[PDB]
Protein backbone atom coordinates (compact mmCIF):
# COMPACT_ATOMS: atom_id res chain seq x y z
CA UNK A 1 0.00 0.00 0.00
CA UNK A 2 2.24 3.02 1.51
CA UNK A 3 5.36 3.90 -0.31
CA UNK A 4 6.12 7.09 -2.70
CA UNK A 5 7.81 5.42 -5.51
CA UNK A 6 11.04 7.49 -5.65
CA UNK B 1 7.59 34.85 -6.64
CA UNK B 2 3.96 34.28 -8.52
CA UNK B 3 5.81 32.94 -11.07
CA UNK B 4 4.84 29.17 -11.95
CA UNK B 5 7.25 26.55 -13.24
CA UNK B 6 5.52 24.17 -15.70
CA UNK B 7 7.09 20.66 -15.93
CA UNK B 8 7.06 19.96 -19.35
CA UNK B 9 7.56 16.16 -20.54
CA UNK B 10 9.71 15.61 -24.28
CA UNK B 11 10.69 18.22 -26.46
CA UNK B 12 7.46 18.63 -28.53
CA UNK B 13 5.94 19.63 -24.91
CA UNK B 14 8.95 22.06 -23.90
CA UNK B 15 8.63 23.72 -26.85
CA UNK B 16 5.07 24.40 -26.88
CA UNK B 17 5.74 25.54 -22.89
CA UNK B 18 8.25 27.98 -24.30
CA UNK B 19 5.61 29.54 -26.30
CA UNK B 20 3.46 29.98 -23.46
CA UNK B 21 5.86 31.56 -21.38
CA UNK B 22 6.97 34.01 -24.09
CA UNK B 23 3.60 34.75 -24.63
CA UNK B 24 2.39 34.91 -20.48
CA UNK B 25 5.45 37.54 -20.17
CA UNK B 26 7.26 34.67 -18.14
CA UNK B 27 4.22 34.46 -15.26
CA UNK B 28 5.23 30.82 -16.17
CA UNK B 29 8.18 29.44 -17.00
CA UNK B 30 8.83 25.59 -18.11
CA UNK B 31 11.29 23.04 -16.67
CA UNK B 32 11.48 20.02 -18.83
CA UNK B 33 12.04 16.32 -18.19
CA UNK B 34 11.72 13.37 -20.58
CA UNK B 35 9.34 11.11 -18.86
CA UNK B 36 6.33 11.71 -16.67
CA UNK B 37 7.85 9.93 -14.00
CA UNK B 38 10.82 12.69 -14.10
CA UNK B 39 8.62 15.49 -14.16
CA UNK B 40 6.80 14.25 -11.13
CA UNK B 41 10.50 14.23 -9.14
CA UNK B 42 11.05 17.46 -9.96
CA UNK B 43 8.00 18.79 -8.55
CA UNK B 44 8.58 16.90 -5.42
CA UNK B 45 12.14 18.37 -5.84
CA UNK B 46 10.56 21.67 -6.00
CA UNK B 47 12.12 22.71 -9.33
CA UNK B 48 8.83 22.49 -11.11
CA UNK B 49 5.47 23.54 -9.81
CA UNK B 50 3.13 21.68 -11.73
CA UNK B 51 1.89 19.47 -14.74
CA UNK B 52 -1.37 18.12 -15.89
CA UNK B 53 -1.41 14.33 -15.33
CA UNK B 54 -3.66 11.15 -16.50
CA UNK B 55 -5.09 9.50 -12.93
CA UNK B 56 -2.57 6.72 -13.87
CA UNK B 57 -0.03 8.95 -13.22
CA UNK B 58 -1.84 10.60 -10.43
CA UNK B 59 -1.82 7.70 -8.44
CA UNK B 60 2.04 7.82 -8.50
CA UNK B 61 2.07 11.38 -7.84
CA UNK B 62 -0.77 11.69 -4.56
CA UNK B 63 1.43 9.06 -2.89
CA UNK B 64 4.29 10.85 -2.87
CA UNK B 65 2.44 13.71 -1.90
CA UNK B 66 0.96 15.87 -5.09
CA UNK B 67 -2.59 16.90 -4.71
CA UNK B 68 -5.13 17.55 -7.46
CA UNK B 69 -5.55 21.35 -8.43
CA UNK B 70 -8.03 21.51 -11.46
CA UNK B 71 -8.95 19.06 -14.31
CA UNK B 72 -9.67 18.87 -17.38
CA UNK B 73 -13.36 19.62 -18.51
CA UNK B 74 -14.50 18.39 -22.21
CA UNK B 75 -17.26 19.92 -23.40
CA UNK B 76 -20.31 18.22 -21.68
CA UNK B 77 -24.56 17.42 -22.26
CA UNK B 78 -26.02 18.03 -18.96
CA UNK B 79 -24.99 21.46 -16.79
CA UNK B 80 -25.35 23.68 -19.53
CA UNK B 81 -26.47 26.47 -17.41
CA UNK B 82 -22.72 26.22 -15.21
CA UNK B 83 -20.10 27.57 -16.45
CA UNK B 84 -17.09 25.45 -17.83
CA UNK B 85 -14.97 26.27 -14.60
CA UNK B 86 -17.81 25.69 -12.43
CA UNK B 87 -19.20 22.12 -13.88
CA UNK B 88 -18.04 19.23 -12.37
CA UNK B 89 -16.53 16.88 -14.84
CA UNK B 90 -17.41 13.49 -16.10
CA UNK B 91 -15.10 10.79 -16.77
CA UNK B 92 -13.96 9.73 -20.11
CA UNK B 93 -15.19 6.33 -21.27
CA UNK B 94 -11.86 3.83 -22.05
CA UNK B 95 -12.58 1.55 -24.94
CA UNK B 96 -11.03 -1.01 -26.38
CA UNK B 97 -10.77 -0.44 -30.21
CA UNK B 98 -9.65 -2.63 -33.31
CA UNK B 99 -10.38 -2.87 -37.00
CA UNK B 100 -13.73 -4.22 -38.28
CA UNK B 101 -12.10 -6.24 -41.00
CA UNK B 102 -10.15 -8.00 -38.15
CA UNK B 103 -13.49 -10.06 -37.99
CA UNK B 104 -13.68 -12.13 -34.95
CA UNK B 105 -11.77 -10.58 -32.81
CA UNK B 106 -13.23 -10.16 -29.30
CA UNK B 107 -12.32 -9.45 -25.94
CA UNK B 108 -12.10 -12.88 -25.13
CA UNK B 109 -9.80 -13.80 -28.38
CA UNK B 110 -7.19 -11.15 -27.45
CA UNK B 111 -4.64 -13.63 -26.28
CA UNK B 112 -1.57 -13.94 -28.72
CA UNK B 113 -2.55 -10.90 -30.32
CA UNK B 114 -0.45 -7.29 -31.17
CA UNK B 115 -1.57 -4.18 -28.49
CA UNK B 116 -1.22 -0.60 -28.71
CA UNK B 117 -1.27 1.06 -25.46
CA UNK B 118 -0.62 4.97 -24.36
CA UNK B 119 2.24 3.53 -22.15
CA UNK B 120 3.13 2.18 -19.17
CA UNK B 121 1.12 3.40 -15.75
CA UNK B 122 -2.36 5.18 -17.45
CA UNK B 123 -5.39 4.75 -17.37
CA UNK B 124 -7.13 3.24 -20.40
CA UNK B 125 -3.96 2.81 -21.85
CA UNK B 126 -2.76 0.81 -18.80
CA UNK B 127 -3.87 0.38 -15.82
CA UNK B 128 -8.00 -0.53 -16.76
CA UNK B 129 -7.18 -3.29 -19.42
CA UNK B 130 -4.23 -4.69 -17.82
CA UNK B 131 -6.00 -4.91 -14.37
CA UNK B 132 -9.26 -6.59 -16.39
CA UNK B 133 -6.71 -9.09 -17.97
CA UNK B 134 -4.61 -10.05 -14.83
CA UNK B 135 -8.01 -10.43 -12.71
CA UNK B 136 -9.70 -12.42 -15.87
CA UNK B 137 -6.53 -14.58 -16.09
CA UNK B 138 -6.03 -15.00 -12.71
CA UNK B 139 -2.17 -14.21 -13.90
CA UNK B 140 0.22 -11.37 -12.88
CA UNK B 141 2.15 -12.64 -16.08
CA UNK B 142 0.77 -9.73 -18.28
CA UNK B 143 3.73 -9.23 -19.89
CA UNK B 144 3.31 -12.52 -21.69
CA UNK B 145 -0.23 -11.75 -23.02
CA UNK B 146 -0.32 -10.32 -26.17
CA UNK B 147 2.76 -11.65 -28.45
CA UNK B 148 3.65 -8.02 -28.86
CA UNK B 149 2.71 -4.53 -27.98
CA UNK B 150 3.14 -0.73 -28.16
CA UNK B 151 3.51 0.47 -24.03
CA UNK B 152 6.13 3.24 -24.03
CA UNK B 153 7.93 3.17 -20.96
CA UNK B 154 8.33 -1.17 -20.57
CA UNK B 155 11.49 -2.18 -21.13
CA UNK B 156 12.70 -1.45 -24.71
CA UNK B 157 14.09 -4.91 -25.32
CA UNK B 158 11.10 -6.77 -24.29
CA UNK B 159 7.98 -7.70 -26.36
CA UNK B 160 5.45 -4.84 -24.48
CA UNK B 161 7.81 -2.24 -26.77
CA UNK B 162 8.65 -4.73 -29.97
CA UNK B 163 5.89 -2.39 -31.49
CA UNK B 164 7.37 0.90 -30.73
CA UNK B 165 8.72 2.83 -33.47
CA UNK B 166 10.65 5.76 -31.81
CA UNK B 167 11.11 9.14 -33.62
CA UNK B 168 11.84 10.37 -37.66
CA UNK B 169 15.21 8.97 -36.63
CA UNK B 170 13.92 5.97 -35.48
CA UNK B 171 16.01 6.57 -31.88
CA UNK B 172 13.80 6.61 -28.42
CA UNK B 173 11.75 3.22 -29.27
CA UNK B 174 9.22 3.01 -26.62
CA UNK B 175 10.20 6.20 -24.51
CA UNK B 176 6.98 7.56 -23.11
CA UNK B 177 7.31 10.94 -24.14
CA UNK B 178 5.40 12.61 -28.16
CA UNK B 179 9.03 11.42 -29.51
CA UNK B 180 7.76 7.61 -29.86
CA UNK B 181 5.60 7.57 -32.91
CA UNK B 182 2.98 5.33 -30.72
CA UNK B 183 2.46 7.24 -27.82
CA UNK B 184 -0.29 8.55 -25.97
CA UNK B 185 -4.15 8.56 -26.82
CA UNK B 186 -2.88 9.71 -30.77
CA UNK B 187 0.25 7.29 -30.99
CA UNK B 188 -2.22 4.38 -29.91
CA UNK B 189 -4.65 4.94 -31.99
CA UNK B 190 -2.25 5.49 -34.77
CA UNK B 191 -0.47 2.07 -34.24
CA UNK B 192 -4.03 0.88 -34.86
CA UNK B 193 -4.86 2.42 -37.81
CA UNK B 194 -1.45 1.47 -39.31
CA UNK B 195 -1.81 -1.97 -38.74
CA UNK B 196 0.98 -2.63 -36.44
CA UNK B 197 -1.84 -3.57 -33.76
CA UNK B 198 -4.83 -5.51 -33.37
CA UNK B 199 -6.17 -3.53 -31.00
CA UNK B 200 -5.47 -0.15 -29.55
CA UNK B 201 -6.42 0.68 -25.44
CA UNK B 202 -7.67 4.52 -25.72
CA UNK B 203 -10.61 6.63 -24.65
CA UNK B 204 -13.80 6.96 -26.84
CA UNK B 205 -12.90 10.61 -27.71
CA UNK B 206 -9.86 9.58 -29.57
CA UNK B 207 -11.29 7.27 -32.50
CA UNK B 208 -14.01 10.03 -32.72
CA UNK B 209 -11.33 12.99 -33.22
CA UNK B 210 -8.99 10.90 -35.45
CA UNK B 211 -11.42 10.39 -37.97
CA UNK B 212 -14.21 11.51 -40.71
CA UNK B 213 -11.51 14.23 -41.44
CA UNK B 214 -12.04 15.50 -37.76
CA UNK B 215 -7.99 15.38 -37.82
CA UNK B 216 -6.11 16.61 -41.32
CA UNK B 217 -2.80 14.91 -40.15
CA UNK B 218 -0.91 12.70 -42.54
CA UNK B 219 -1.72 9.43 -41.04
CA UNK B 220 -5.44 10.23 -40.01
CA UNK B 221 -6.76 12.05 -42.58
CA UNK B 222 -8.40 9.37 -44.70
CA UNK B 223 -9.36 6.91 -41.76
CA UNK B 224 -13.10 6.35 -41.86
CA UNK B 225 -15.28 5.68 -38.41
CA UNK B 226 -16.39 2.88 -39.94
CA UNK B 227 -13.34 1.09 -40.34
CA UNK B 228 -13.77 0.68 -36.24
CA UNK B 229 -15.25 -1.48 -33.83
CA UNK B 230 -15.27 -0.96 -29.82
CA UNK B 231 -14.63 -4.30 -28.21
CA UNK B 232 -17.44 -4.83 -25.24
CA UNK B 233 -16.78 -7.07 -21.50
CA UNK B 234 -19.02 -9.64 -23.01
CA UNK B 235 -17.33 -10.88 -26.01
CA UNK B 236 -19.66 -8.47 -28.71
CA UNK B 237 -18.32 -5.57 -30.66
CA UNK B 238 -19.88 -2.61 -31.49
CA UNK B 239 -19.61 0.36 -33.73
CA UNK B 240 -17.91 3.50 -32.41
CA UNK B 241 -21.57 5.22 -31.79
CA UNK B 242 -22.08 3.02 -28.53
CA UNK B 243 -18.94 3.87 -26.42
CA UNK B 244 -21.96 4.44 -23.62
CA UNK B 245 -22.53 0.93 -23.63
CA UNK B 246 -19.08 -0.75 -24.79
CA UNK B 247 -16.60 0.67 -22.45
CA UNK B 248 -14.17 -1.12 -20.30
CA UNK B 249 -14.41 1.84 -17.63
CA UNK B 250 -15.11 5.84 -17.21
CA UNK B 251 -11.88 7.28 -15.93
CA UNK B 252 -11.17 10.06 -13.93
CA UNK B 253 -10.59 13.45 -15.98
CA UNK B 254 -6.82 14.00 -16.61
CA UNK B 255 -5.58 16.90 -14.24
CA UNK B 256 -3.29 19.23 -12.61
CA UNK B 257 -1.25 18.18 -9.94
CA UNK B 258 1.26 20.67 -7.55
CA UNK B 259 2.69 20.28 -4.47
CA UNK B 260 0.38 21.06 -1.98
CA UNK B 261 2.20 24.21 -0.60
CA UNK B 262 1.99 25.31 -4.22
CA UNK B 263 -1.33 24.46 -4.94
CA UNK B 264 -3.09 27.61 -4.61
CA UNK B 265 -0.85 29.54 -6.08
CA UNK B 266 -0.62 27.50 -9.08
CA UNK B 267 -4.80 27.63 -9.38
CA UNK B 268 -4.91 31.01 -9.21
CA UNK B 269 -1.93 31.40 -11.93
CA UNK B 270 -3.69 29.15 -14.54
CA UNK B 271 -7.27 30.17 -14.02
CA UNK B 272 -5.48 34.17 -14.92
CA UNK B 273 -3.87 32.08 -17.82
CA UNK B 274 -6.82 30.39 -19.40
CA UNK B 275 -8.68 33.33 -19.40
CA UNK B 276 -6.05 34.87 -21.82
CA UNK B 277 -5.37 31.24 -23.79
CA UNK B 278 -8.06 29.03 -23.08
CA UNK B 279 -10.85 27.87 -25.05
CA UNK B 280 -12.55 31.57 -25.76
CA UNK B 281 -9.26 32.99 -24.31
CA UNK B 282 -8.91 36.94 -25.00
CA UNK B 283 -5.66 36.04 -26.87
CA UNK B 284 -6.64 32.60 -28.31
CA UNK B 285 -6.24 32.13 -31.76
CA UNK B 286 -4.64 35.30 -31.97
CA UNK B 287 -1.16 34.61 -30.03
CA UNK B 288 -1.26 31.67 -28.35
CA UNK B 289 -3.86 28.77 -27.53
CA UNK B 290 -3.34 26.60 -24.49
CA UNK B 291 -4.93 23.74 -25.17
CA UNK B 292 -4.29 23.36 -28.68
CA UNK B 293 -1.25 21.56 -30.20
CA UNK B 294 -2.15 20.23 -33.93
CA UNK B 295 -3.98 16.73 -32.11
CA UNK B 296 -1.07 16.10 -30.27
CA UNK B 297 -2.37 16.54 -27.10
CA UNK B 298 0.66 18.71 -25.65
CA UNK B 299 0.41 19.32 -22.33
CA UNK B 300 -3.60 19.42 -22.25
CA UNK B 301 -5.47 17.28 -24.60
CA UNK B 302 -6.74 19.30 -27.31
CA UNK B 303 -10.31 18.49 -26.39
CA UNK B 304 -10.27 20.42 -22.95
CA UNK B 305 -12.43 23.60 -23.21
CA UNK B 306 -11.18 24.68 -19.13
CA UNK B 307 -9.37 23.87 -16.43
CA UNK B 308 -12.29 23.69 -13.55
CA UNK B 309 -12.33 23.62 -9.77
CA UNK B 310 -12.79 21.01 -8.06
CA UNK B 311 -15.72 20.46 -5.42
CA UNK B 312 -14.34 19.41 -2.02
CA UNK B 313 -11.06 19.79 -2.26
CA UNK B 314 -10.31 16.34 -2.90
CA UNK B 315 -7.53 14.23 -1.98
CA UNK B 316 -5.74 12.36 -4.29
CA UNK B 317 -7.73 9.27 -3.40
CA UNK B 318 -10.92 10.95 -3.32
CA UNK B 319 -10.33 12.64 -7.49
CA UNK B 320 -9.63 9.36 -8.62
CA UNK B 321 -12.32 7.53 -6.64
CA UNK B 322 -12.20 4.51 -4.69
CA UNK B 323 -13.24 2.09 -7.12
CA UNK B 324 -10.38 2.96 -9.62
CA UNK B 325 -7.60 3.40 -6.45
CA UNK B 326 -8.26 -0.35 -5.16
CA UNK B 327 -7.92 -1.39 -8.85
CA UNK B 328 -4.42 0.20 -9.58
CA UNK B 329 -3.28 -1.16 -5.97
CA UNK B 330 -4.35 -4.70 -7.18
CA UNK B 331 -2.77 -4.31 -10.69
CA UNK B 332 0.70 -3.32 -8.65
CA UNK B 333 0.45 -6.32 -6.49
CA UNK B 334 1.76 -7.87 -9.68
CA UNK B 335 5.11 -5.61 -10.03
C1 LIG C 1 -17.25 9.91 -27.87
O1 LIG C 1 -16.36 10.98 -28.18
C2 LIG C 1 -16.81 11.96 -29.13
C3 LIG C 1 -15.70 12.98 -29.32
O2 LIG C 1 -15.55 13.69 -28.12
C4 LIG C 1 -18.17 12.61 -28.65
O3 LIG C 1 -18.68 13.35 -29.73
C5 LIG C 1 -18.73 14.77 -29.48
O4 LIG C 1 -19.80 15.03 -28.58
C6 LIG C 1 -20.22 16.41 -28.47
C7 LIG C 1 -21.46 16.43 -27.58
O5 LIG C 1 -21.02 15.88 -26.36
C8 LIG C 1 -20.53 17.02 -29.83
O6 LIG C 1 -20.91 18.39 -29.74
C9 LIG C 1 -19.26 16.91 -30.64
O7 LIG C 1 -19.54 17.48 -31.87
C10 LIG C 1 -18.86 15.43 -30.84
N1 LIG C 1 -17.59 15.39 -31.55
C11 LIG C 1 -17.36 14.76 -32.70
C12 LIG C 1 -15.97 14.88 -33.24
O8 LIG C 1 -18.19 14.11 -33.32
C13 LIG C 1 -19.11 11.47 -28.41
O9 LIG C 1 -20.23 11.98 -27.72
C14 LIG C 1 -18.54 10.52 -27.34
N2 LIG C 1 -19.42 9.36 -26.98
C15 LIG C 1 -19.81 9.15 -25.73
C16 LIG C 1 -20.77 8.00 -25.58
O10 LIG C 1 -19.43 9.77 -24.73
C1 LIG D 1 -9.39 -6.87 -9.99
O1 LIG D 1 -9.85 -7.76 -8.94
C2 LIG D 1 -9.86 -7.20 -7.62
C3 LIG D 1 -10.32 -8.31 -6.61
O2 LIG D 1 -11.67 -8.61 -6.93
C4 LIG D 1 -10.74 -5.93 -7.57
O3 LIG D 1 -10.54 -5.34 -6.26
C5 LIG D 1 -11.86 -5.18 -5.64
O4 LIG D 1 -12.69 -4.17 -6.15
C6 LIG D 1 -13.93 -3.91 -5.48
C7 LIG D 1 -14.60 -2.69 -6.15
O5 LIG D 1 -13.80 -1.53 -6.03
C8 LIG D 1 -13.84 -3.74 -3.95
O6 LIG D 1 -15.13 -3.97 -3.37
C9 LIG D 1 -13.00 -4.89 -3.42
O7 LIG D 1 -12.83 -4.71 -2.02
C10 LIG D 1 -11.65 -5.06 -4.13
N1 LIG D 1 -10.95 -6.24 -3.70
C11 LIG D 1 -9.67 -6.33 -3.32
C12 LIG D 1 -9.13 -7.67 -2.88
O8 LIG D 1 -8.86 -5.40 -3.25
C13 LIG D 1 -10.40 -4.91 -8.73
O9 LIG D 1 -11.30 -3.83 -8.86
C14 LIG D 1 -10.29 -5.65 -10.09
N2 LIG D 1 -9.64 -4.80 -11.10
C15 LIG D 1 -10.36 -4.31 -12.09
C16 LIG D 1 -9.68 -3.42 -13.07
O10 LIG D 1 -11.62 -4.49 -12.23
C1 LIG E 1 -20.75 -1.80 -17.89
C2 LIG E 1 -19.49 -1.14 -17.31
C3 LIG E 1 -18.63 -2.23 -16.99
C4 LIG E 1 -17.38 -2.06 -16.39
C5 LIG E 1 -17.01 -0.75 -16.14
CL1 LIG E 1 -15.41 -0.38 -15.36
C6 LIG E 1 -17.90 0.28 -16.51
N1 LIG E 1 -17.56 1.56 -16.26
C7 LIG E 1 -18.34 2.48 -15.45
C8 LIG E 1 -19.61 2.84 -15.93
C9 LIG E 1 -20.40 3.79 -15.31
C10 LIG E 1 -19.91 4.44 -14.17
C11 LIG E 1 -18.65 4.14 -13.68
C12 LIG E 1 -17.84 3.18 -14.30
C13 LIG E 1 -16.49 2.98 -13.67
O1 LIG E 1 -15.63 2.34 -14.28
O2 LIG E 1 -16.27 3.61 -12.48
C14 LIG E 1 -19.25 0.19 -16.97
CL2 LIG E 1 -19.64 1.53 -17.28
C1 LIG F 1 1.31 38.32 -15.05
O1 LIG F 1 0.91 38.27 -13.70
C2 LIG F 1 0.57 39.52 -13.04
C3 LIG F 1 0.24 39.31 -11.54
O2 LIG F 1 -0.90 38.52 -11.28
C4 LIG F 1 -0.56 40.20 -13.78
O3 LIG F 1 -0.65 41.54 -13.29
C5 LIG F 1 -0.26 40.21 -15.28
O4 LIG F 1 -1.48 40.62 -15.83
C6 LIG F 1 0.10 38.78 -15.82
N1 LIG F 1 0.26 38.74 -17.26
C7 LIG F 1 0.16 37.70 -18.15
C8 LIG F 1 0.33 38.17 -19.56
O5 LIG F 1 0.03 36.43 -17.95
FE1 LIG G 1 -5.86 9.06 -19.72
ZN1 LIG H 1 -12.32 15.08 1.17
Amino acid sequence: LEACAF
Amino acid sequence: YTRVVWCAVGPEEQKKCQQWSQQSGQNVTCATASTTDDCIVLVLKGEADALNLDGGYIYTAGKCGLVPVLAENRKSSKHSSLDCVLRPTEGYLAVAVVKKANEGLTWNSLKDKKSCHTAVDRTAGWNIPMGLIVNQTGSCAFDEFFSQSCAPGADPKSRLCALCAGDDQGLDKCVPNSKEKYYGYTGAFRCLAEDVGDVAFVKNDTVWENTNGESTADWAKNLKREDFRLLCLDGTRKPVTEAQSCHLAVAPNHAVVSRSDRAAHVEQVLLHQQALFGKNGKNCPDKFCLFKSETKNLLFNDNTECLAKLGGRPTYEEYLGTEYVTAIANLKKCS
